[PDB]
């Protein structure tokens, strides 16, 4: 089967400017297909027959190519095409997809917005006691996260997921998880969340304490 | 002039038997993009990759104000006719 | 419009069997070819089958062709599609697809609507039901125009599972991760942030379903209250 190579895996451009991404086959096609998928849905169809735009879609966008060597140009980015874009052919039995290419947009460097939450009444009746800190709303993807009790790092138990980027307005967010066992939670008092980012040197502090209110 | 939206027509007449071994109907479109060139084929249903629609009516087209009237002769068998999303079996002879 | 609906997946056994469907609206469905698209963990795309427009001829890929079989029924809009022997490698979410480029030879050919897909487990393990868990602020509570909650669903296995809230009425300030495994159970977060005279003078609720578990759970938004 025809290999499809997709470059670059990761474009990254500032709104505005023009760029182009790159698919290459093993063996040569007479036509080239490109779909959109953005995350939470189905891909859908963008380019088709090389150069063909699908209903709907700016003619911003074009597509170019012969051969083994096909193309995808923007002209002007704009932030609502942040998405993963694949090419296809169908020239040789069997069809095949190619990697992928995501395009991230950028913008100017935000801080984020930074929430704490106790355990929940049913968890603790259940037995067990995860704490959870949302950092929501920033740019650029890089930042780190460290919990403490009791004013002691605590760096066991801790899991983090990121989202990818929002098309509305260029950001990130990420939740992180600290799991510990509902006796353990209940000897100590002090829980804090620590946010460091590019944006200043000092992090962003949550915190709560167990005994009050 | 360029393609219209295929995902935007309607059958305002269709097709059936003009009286002299050719097909006719009627379209109307509900685009914004006016004039605009209106997409057509056919195919013999054991061929789907073989355009067989000959027209009679040359460049069908929306203009800015009302529909669109195509116009095709057919060979003999079971064909089906595309007009953008639109769709429509015949049979031939 | 044009439409494509898929029915539930869920968990099978390594060399057992299922059957999952699609059902088409809003075009004449004997009039194109379709077609079945998977996508893997960690892989991306991989054709499956398409069918001809009677379902006289059918094409695989050749390392699928015996555990599958592609098929129609053009009265009642359907096309199905039967897996059998399956193996591990079979997990992945399906998608049912609309074929287009009549009168232009094969090489012109694409696929012009996706369906919303349907996601196949192939596993050995037990399925297990997810506990969902509502995260409400700190008591004693915050100043400022804005409040955000949170909504934790703690393991479950196999994926997915499906998070609104308020049923779909909420969109604009909700932020849902992906989700993690964890020794073999999976964990999802969620949070929404609304107006400070949002809530909680209006309710706030916390939709989620499981269907290989038969769950299905509404979890409303309480204020923190002190409980001995
Ligand atoms: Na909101």
């Amino acid at each position: 089967q025809i290999v499809l190579t997709q470059s670059p895996a990761i474009l990254s451009a500032s709104p505005g400017e023009k760029v182009t991404m790159t698919c290459r086959a093993s063996s040569s096609v007479s036509y080239m297909h490109w779909y959109q998928q953005k995350p939470g849905s189905s891909p859908k169809s963008w380019i088709y027959a090389t150069s063909n735009l699908a209903s709907g879609v700016p003619t911003r966008f074009s597509g170019s190519g012969s051969g083994t060597s096909y193309s995808l140009t923007i002209s002007r980015v704009e932030a609502e095409d942040a998405a993963t874009y694949y090419c296809q052919q169908r020239s040789s039995n069997p069809r095949t997809f190619g990697g992928g290419t995501k395009l991230e947009i950028k913008r100017a460097d935000a801080a984020p917005t930074v929430s704490i939450f106790p355990p929940s009444s049913e968890q603790l009746t259940s037995g067990g006691a995860s704490v959870v800190c949302f950092l929501n709303n920033f740019y650029p993807k890089d930042i780190n996260v460290k919990w403490k009790i009791d004013g002691s790092e605590r760096q066991n138990g801790v899991l983090n997921s990121w989202t990818d980027q929002d098309s509305k307005d260029s950001t990130y967010s990420m939740s992180s998880t600290l799991t510990l066992t509902k006796d353990e939670y209940e000897r100590h008092n002090s829980y804090t969340c620590e946010a460091t980012h590019k944006t200043s040197t000092s992090p962003i502090v949550k915190s709560f304490n167990r005994n009050e209110c | 002039y360029s393609m219209c939206d295929k995902t935007k027509f309607k059958w305002k007449r269709v097709p059936v038997d003009s009286g002299h071994d050719t097909v006719v109907m009627e379209v109307s479109y509900t685009g914004s993009d006016k004039p605009c060139r209106i997409p057509v084929r056919a195919v013999a249903h054991g061929v789907p990759t073989i355009n067989v629609a000959m027209l009679i009516t040359p460049n069908p087209t929306i203009e800015t104000s009302g529909g669109g009237f195509i116009e095709m002769q057919l060979p003999p068998g079971d064909n089906i006719i595309y007009v953008g999303d639109l769709s429509q079996q015949w049979f031939q002879k | 419009e044009v439409k494509l609906v898929e029915s539930e997946g869920g968990l099978v056994q390594p060399g057992s069997s299922m059957k999952v469907s699609c059902t088409a609206s809003g075009f004449t469905f004997s009039h194109y070819y379709m077609a079945w698209v998977r996508q893997v963990p960690e892989k991306g795309l991989e054709w499956v089958a398409n069918i001809n427009y009677d379902g006289t001829s059918t094409y695989y890929l050749d390392s699928l062709k015996s555990r599958f079989i592609i098929s129609r029924d053009n009265a009642n809009n359907i096309l199905y599609l039967q897996m059998s022997s399956l193996k591990s490698e079979d997990t992945a979410i399906y998608y049912c697809a609309r074929e287009e480029g009549y009168g232009n030879p094969y090489p012109y050919w694409y696929f012009d609507v996706w369906g919303t897909g349907t996601t196949v487990t192939v596993s050995s393990a037990k399925t297990t039901a997810p506990s969902v868990y509502p995260l409400a602020p700190v008591c004693g509570g915050t100043t400022g125009s804005s409040v955000t909650l949170g909504c934790l669903v703690k393991g479950y296995f196999p994926e997915p599972v499906t998070l609104t809230w308020n049923s779909g009425s909420l969109s604009s300030g909700v932020h849902t991760f992906p989700a993690l495994l964890q020794s073999g159970l999976y964990t999802l977060s969620s949070s929404v942030t609304v107006t400070s005279n949002t809530w909680p003078s209006q309710t706030i609720t916390c939709n989620v379903a499981h269907p290989a578990s038969s769950t299905k759970v509404d979890k409303k938004i309480e204020p923190r209250v002190p409980i001995t």
